[PDB]
């Protein structure tokens, strides 16, 4: 029996955008996933009691932009056989820095390491761990690009493989790739 | 394309 | 570089 | 050392 884990963050209503795609909030029925797992800069609690809605256990990591300051800073959380860690990362200097994200996923001791800010999606192996980032879910723009491509991940977990799936928001017409990990 | 739990769509990487 | 509510240290040495 | 959630790093210094 599967478990899906739903990944987003870095949506920043209102300010930065009115609401996330309605195409991506058309694939998000609730129910369907079990799990939600969020980057933040929500950044208003709009969008937190919206999340709620969708599925039973939801976390949300404390962002630099976040107004609800209660949530943590980070959140280590177990889904089947997966220690899942989960950061905002304006922590990181550099932004999405290799080095300093190995170290909190030591430091941490998980399995899959989830982190935002960058707005740039990110879904790959560092020496058999296994980094994911979802991205914006509504396209926001960074300090330094304002064509961001919106995305979200959905994390298929079966046993000791996951699989990872990025849907990213490229013209009007939701795209998917696939990404593989197994425990080693 | 791409089965997923929520549809089937394009690969990104065409 | 890592940045924590008690300070910011770097990682390794650079 | 300073132990902080996201790890134990030397004071900057000695």
């Amino acid at each position: 029996d599967r478990m899906l884990v739903l990944v987003l963050g870095d949506l920043h209503i209102p300010h930065r955008c009115n609401s996330l795609p309605a195409k991506f909030k058309k694939l998000l029925v609730p129910g369907k996933i079990q799990h939600i797992l969020c980057t933040g800069n929500l950044c208003t609690k709009e969008s937190y009691d919206y999340l709620k809605t969708l599925a039973g256990d939801v976390h949300i990591v404390r962002g630099d932009f976040d107004e609800n300051l209660n949530y943590p800073e980070q959140k280590v959380v177990t889904v089947g056989q997966f220690k899942i860690g989960l950061i905002h990362g304006h922590q990181v200097i550099p932004w999405g820095d290799m080095a300093s994200l190995a170290l909190l996923q030591r430091q941490f001791d998980v399995d899959i390491l989830i982190s935002g800010h960058t707005h740039k999606f990110e879904a790959f192996e560092h020496e058999n761990k296994f980094y994911i980032n979802p991205g914006s879910a509504t396209g926001a723009y960074n300090a330094l690009e304002t064509n961001i491509i919106p995305s979200f991940v959905l994390m298929d977990i079966q046993a000791s493989t996951v699989v990872t799936y990025v849907y990213q928001l490229i013209g009007d017409d939701v795209k998917v790739e696939r990404i593989e990990y197994k425990k080693p | 394309y791409i089965k997923t739990p929520l549809g089937t769509f394009p690969n990104r990487h065409g």
